[PDB]
């Protein structure tokens, strides 16, 4: 299928400085590419969209750049807060995955108390609009197994937005698990987990069903609820993400 | 790429899947279990004529084959058929009218206009095995709405 490829794969810079990250996809894909950032333990974030379109929040100091098959991040000044993994991706066409990754390291000789501060402004979590996607339901199942995972879906349209399923494997990059369409009908479902995983919404307890049947071992990895905001494929916001192991609880003592 | 196109699978309102009957007929049935994999896939090209945020114009044949869906009039009324185009001149950018559908979005499910033949839609009967016809009253009687399943290339 139309696999992704980036360059590089980590990168040292100072603070100030023009990091510039390559991506490439294995098909012309023209105008239809993404750029996401994940923070160490937190959701990933929708900074460049649609190949050179900037999310409306995102600061001014990242930009996106390429046509055709190839792309480039452009970030204008590197910030201490910057630190995290940059995986592009494609919305044109299956299997709607992600690339290898580009971690971006500030190399600091050492200011004493060099990092920053938190994250939040007036009216985060208070007096304010905030929207807030809690996944549950993940554990160790035995393979062959049911799961039932949950994601609770706050601070916006539930009947409105349409949203979708996406997981990450621990030391891995992230691939489309399905849809849920808003209307209830459209079923997108790729060849790779058709069948696999069946998905249900339920607007009265706001809140999305993602029924996983037969579970293998390469299902192991955690999900993360996916929102997206227009008419194309794109998410523009990530839950916090379920881990889901796939184990025998048959063991020995050590 | 000039001209990118994708694969995907259409299905009915009653959750149908379209499947090749004869060389030049297709059909319209319930198809689950382990017999889903028999489903066809159509591939659309980004072709040109009447484009808009809810209507694109996209050209369907059928994956791997130079079998194309084609509108046109048969005694004196408009009915769909699959023509055997040229194997090296086609697919194209520029396709004929009457290989071009209007893939319109109303709201979750995607309507086929044909661009030959405005407010002529695909239709199905509700009813099993029913083969594939134009019809020209949407939201009727006869499935005029559709999905759509992208597949693995």
């Amino acid at each position: 299928d139309i696999q992704m490829t980036q360059s590089p794969s980590s990168l040292s810079a100072s603070v100030g400085d023009r990091v510039t990250i390559t991506c490439r996809t294995s098909g012309n894909i023209h105008n239809y590419l993404t750029w996401y950032q994940q923070k160490p333990g937190k959701a990933p974030q929708l900074l460049i969209y649609n190949a050179k379109t900037l999310a409306d929040g995102v600061p001014s100091r990242f930009s996106g750049s390429g046509s055709g098959t190839q792309f480039t991040l452009t970030i204008s000044s590197l910030q201490p807060e910057d630190f995290a993994n940059y995986y592009c991706q494609h919305f044109w066409s299956l299997p709607f995955t992600f690339g290898q990754g580009t971690k971006v390291e500030i190399k600091r000789t050492g200011g004493g108390g060099s990092g920053g501060g938190g994250s939040g402004g007036g009216g985060s979590g208070g007096g304010g609009s905030e929207v807030q996607l809690v996944e549950s339901g993940g554990g160790l199942v035995q393979p062959g197994g049911s799961l039932r995972l949950s994601c609770a879906a706050s601070g916006f349209d539930f009947s409105r937005y349409d949203m979708s399923w996406v997981r990450q494997a621990p030391g891995k990059r992230l691939e489309w698990v399905a849809y849920i369409s808003s209307g209830g009908g459209s079923t997108y479902f790729p060849d790779t987990v058709k069948g696999r995983f069946t998905i249900s919404r339920d607007n009265a307890k706001n809140t999305l069903y993602l029924q996983m049947n037969s579970l293998r071992a390469e299902d192991t990895a955690v999900y993360y609820c996916a929102r997206q905001n227009k008419k194309l494929t794109w998410f523009d916001y990530w839950g916090q993400g379920t881990l889901v192991t796939v184990s025998s609880h048959h063991h020995h003592h050590h | 790429a000039p001209v990118r196109s994708l694969n995907c699978t259409l299905r009915d309102s009653q959750q149908k899947s379209l499947v090749m009957s004869g060389p030049y007929e297709l059909k319209a049935l319930h198809l689950q279990g382990q017999d889903m994999e028999q489903q066809v896939v159509f591939s659309m090209s980004f072709v040109q004529g009447e484009e808009s945020n809810d209507k694109i114009p996209v050209a369907l044949g059928l994956k791997e084959k130079n079998l194309y869906l084609s509108c046109v009039l048969k005694d004196d009324k408009p009915t769909l058929q699959l023509e055997s185009v040229d194997p090296k001149n086609y697919p194209k950018k520029k396709m004929e009218k009457r290989f071009v559908f209007n893939k319109i979005e109303i709201n979750n499910k995607l309507e086929f206009e044909s661009a030959q033949f405005p407010n002529w839609y695909i239709s199905t009967s509700q009813a099993e095995n029913m083969p594939v016809f134009l019809g020209g009253t949407k939201g009727g009687q006869d499935i005029t709405d559709f999905t759509m399943q992208f597949v693995s290339s």
